[PDB]
RNA sequence: GUCAUGGAGGUAGAGCACUGUUUGGACUAGGGGACCGAAUUCAGAUAAACUCCGAAUGCCAUGUACUUA
RNA sequence: UGGGGCGGUCGCCUCCUAAAGAGUAACGGAGGCGCCCAAAGGUUCCCUCAGAAUGGAUGGAAAUCAUUCGCAGAGUGUAAA
RNA sequence: CUGGUAGUUAUGGCGAGAAGGUCACACCCGUUCCCAUCCCGAACACGGUAGUUAAGCUUCUCUGCGCCAAUGGUAGUUGGGGGCUUCCCCCUGCGAGAGUAGGUCGCUGCCGGG
């Protein structure tokens, strides 16, 4: 169930945080809005 | 009261078959009518069964089963 | 038998709980708010010295024309920020008072703010 | 024979005797008190055979009170174990009892039996005792 | 033979400053589980519950109500 | 506010007559009625608490809080916030509305009412009537209502002690 | 090293205000056509893993005090 | 390793031993861990528990209501402090 | 005199009894508007003052509960010395807990009305 995941910014593509999720009650791909070091400003990041 | 929730609700007349007092109040059925009893309140009239003022201990089908004997 | 319940000891209760997050200082007084069913009061306090700086009132001399009681507010709300201004007070941290900021103490917020007070 | 019925803890210190009593060294129900002069420990079977001694001699007459209970236990290691290997099992109930504890009770009978049932019963215990009136 | 045997190295709790001595910015001066002693002034509480100055200053142990204590510390 | 005036035109100074009350306003007062179906049967079947709510929002006119469980016990077979009950307030002209349609209409189609103890209250200053099926309020007919639940309505009273408490309930209606 | 001043810390002792262990008396919920017996109270005990209390020492500092390396 | 073998143990967290700073051993006395949570995190606003008695009761020792008493006798994802 | 707002370990609290007022403060009336209820204008929010001191609030009296609290004595104990060493005794310094004499129905600061 719980697994570790990485999400890379929908922009760049660059693999910058990494969490962790149960993968039952969230099957579906999570997505989050980070701060992106490379623009320096927030952007939308998703799990690969 | 908030919105939508809410079911219906409106004053109407209550009136029994025995008394006939026609008594006004709240209710959330229609009952069908229109009486002008009350005067700007002429709410629709609600036909009922024994009442307060009908009933022994509180003031004071079978009719088939004399229809063969008498 | 129920046992109505104290609307000021509440009130009270709420005040304390907002007061463990402002303190007024020297630089940086306390405007207390305290709210009836005839009118408003307004205070500027100091809480390292435990001395108020500036008052208004509805029931004071001057504020006599009146209307609904959302406009003593604003007139309570802009006297006491021009007392305040008069003495050199210009930056307060705005002490709600254990109310809600929506009504007359809203009002009476934006017509300090509106002045030579930041709040 | 007084034994509690639940204990938290099983294993216990052995703990020590030093000083006077901390309470209790007045004769409260009775008339009659066997005091303690010395220090030791008292096992339940101690307290059984000096009860069973001390109203037997009565004859069923008055009344008797147990001023102390066998709260502690004690541990044992049979013959032929080495040692370590953790603590023994458990075998049977003490009271620690200091000096000057009053730890048993007459009333209902006359100077003569209470004093003849307490001189019995102060036979089968292993410490020095003496009787006090109140 | 033993199902016992085995413990938790200690954490060296404390006080690690004293009264009345001159203490430099950011320095711990209590560490403890929970809230034994509350921050006073120019004082705050750490993320594990420690208790660090904030400036330079004189450590002061003063008592707030009946049965709870806090520390402070005073500029020079 | 035909129950209002009732109440307000000869009952208030009645009372204070009664009890020679010190001020005008020591005169006890309806000030709450609460309603539980209690459905706590309902383990598994999900139907009978909507039905219970439906049955509550006509015969009220106000919709019903479904109410969780307080504990878990496995005695009763439930768990914790298993939804138990249901819950209306009524407060306003709703208390003299409901009581009108209560003691002057629903309340004389019961079997064999003779009267209710005057000490079978709390022994304070309330009241909980009981009602052992759904079918003696006119509102709800026959056809719609499948099962009964004995629920509980309870009257709330500003009366510090509870022969008032009776004797207001007498002046107003039934005991 | 001593003296004066300020602190953190719950051991010895003691105590029953919490948690365990526990004695005698009164009454009793509950079951019983009187008998066991939950909870309340009176009086009396007990505790390394109990605390409404709580020392002597030791410890950390301050001093401009007096000696000493 | 109170000779060695058989038995048990080997890393981390909590309490007692531990002698009122910190530290402190024994094959000494008791327990847990090798996770979980997309809200069981952040912020703003609001409020307060266990239990007992009385009445309706389908429904009893115990479900859901109403009043009174009630400083925590509850809760704090999980072992203890 | 009263309203608002702070400091101080309840000597400030709990409980009991009396008096007061529409100057203030509340109860109170209402839900058109802003706003709100896992339902309910109860609360919150808004608009008003016919009635009230019944309660909130203020003042006054007490020792019933609670709380604070000596002096003397005692347990314990650093240092030194003795015994018949489950432990005990003597000299000097420190010195409780319990119990009690006694104290308590608060004391202070600022602003606005009378
Ligand atoms: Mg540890
Ligand atoms: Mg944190
Ligand atoms: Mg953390
Ligand atoms: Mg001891
Ligand atoms: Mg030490
Ligand atoms: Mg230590
Ligand atoms: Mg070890
Ligand atoms: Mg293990
Ligand atoms: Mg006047
Ligand atoms: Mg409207
Ligand atoms: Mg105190
Ligand atoms: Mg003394
Ligand atoms: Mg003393
Ligand atoms: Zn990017």
């Amino acid at each position: 169930m719980r697994v570790n995941i990485t999400l890379e910014c929908t922009e760049c593509g660059d693999r910058n945080y990494i969490t962790t999720k149960n993968k039952r009650e969230n099957p579906e791909r999570i997505e989050l809005k980070k701060y992106c070091p490379r623009l320096r400003r927030v952007t939308l990041h998703r799990e690969t | 009261m908030k919105t939508g929730i809410h079911p219906e609700y409106r004053p109407v007349v209550f009136v029994d078959t025995s008394t006939d007092f026609k008594f006004l109040s709240g209710s959330t059925k229609s009952s069908s009518e229109t009486i002008k009893w009350e005067d700007g309140n002429e709410y629709p009239l609600l036909r009922v069964e024994i009442s307060s003022d009908s009933h022994p201990f509180y003031t004071g089908g079978r009719v088939d089963r004399f229809n063969k004997k008498y | 038998m129920i046992t109505k319940i104290d609307k000021n000891k509440v009130r009270k209760k709420r005040h304390a709980r907002v007061r463990s997050k402002i303190s007024g200082t020297e630089s940086r007084p306390r405007l207390n708010v305290f709210r009836s069913n005839k009118n408003i009061y307004a205070q500027v306090i100091d809480d390292v010295n435990g001395v108020t700086l500036a008052s208004a009132s509805n029931l004071d001399k001057d504020f006599g024309s009146a209307e609904s009681k959302v406009d003593a507010a604003s007139k309570v709300g802009e006297l006491v920020a021009k007392r305040a201004s008069e003495k050199g007070i210009t930056s307060v941290t705005f002490d709600r008072g254990g109310y809600l900021y929506h009504g007359r103490v809203k009002a009476l917020a934006e017509a300090a703010r509106e002045n030579g007070l930041e709040f | 024979m007084l034994v509690p019925k639940r204990v938290k803890y099983r294993r216990e210190f052995r703990g020590n005797m030093r000083g006077r009593a901390k309470g209790g060294t007045e004769v409260a129900f009775g008339e009659y008190g066997l005091q303690a002069v010395e220090a030791s420990w008292i096992t339940n079977r101690q307290i059984e055979a000096a009860r069973i001694a001390m109203t037997r001699y009565m004859k069923r007459g008055g009344k008797v009170w147990i001023k102390i209970f066998p709260h502690k236990s004690y541990t044992s290691k049979p013959i032929g174990v080495r040692m370590g290997k953790g603590k023994g099992a458990p075998e049977g109930w003490v009271s620690p009892v200091k000096r000057g504890k009053i730890m048993f009770e007459i009333a209902g009978v006359p100077e003569d039996v209470a004093r003849e049932a307490l001189r019995l019963a102060a036979h089968k215990l292993p410490v020095k005792t003496k009787i006090v009136k109140r | 033979s033993t199902s016992n045997g085995r413990d938790s190295e200690s954490k060296r709790l404390g006080a690690k400053r004293a009264d009345g001595q001159f203490v430099t910015g950011g320095s711990i001066l209590y560490r403890q589980r929970g809230t034994k002693i509350y921050p006073g002034t120019n004082v705050g509480r750490g993320g594990d519950d420690t208790l660090f100055a904030k400036t330079d200053g004189v450590v002061r142990f003063e008592r707030m109500g009946r049965d709870k204590k806090k520390v402070s510390v005073y500029p020079e | 506010n035909r129950l209002k005036d009732q109440y307000l035109k000869e009952i208030v100074p009645a009372l204070m007559s009664k009890f020679n009350y010190d001020s005008v306003m020591e005169v006890p007062k309806i000030d709450k009625i609460v309603i539980n179906t209690g459905v706590g049967d309902a383990t598994a079947n999900a139907k009978v608490l909507d039905s219970a709510v439906e049955e509550l929002a006509l015969i009220t006119g106000q919709k019903p809080v479904i109410t969780k469980a307080k504990n878990s016990i496995a005695g009763f077979r439930l768990r914790e916030g298993m939804p138990i009950g249901a819950k209306v307030t009524l407060r306003g002209e709703r208390m003299y509305d409901f009581l009108d349609k209560l003691v002057t209409v629903s309340l004389p189609r019961v079997r064999d009412f003779r009267g209710v103890s005057k000490k079978a209250f709390d022994g304070r200053g309330n009241y909980t009537l009981g009602v052992r099926e759904q079918l003696i309020f006119p509102e709800i007919d026959y056809d719609q209502v499948s099962k009964v639940r004995g629920m509980d309505v309870v009257i709330v009273t500003t009366a510090k002690s509870d022969e008032e408490s009776h004797e207001l309930l007498t002046q107003l209606g039934m005991p």
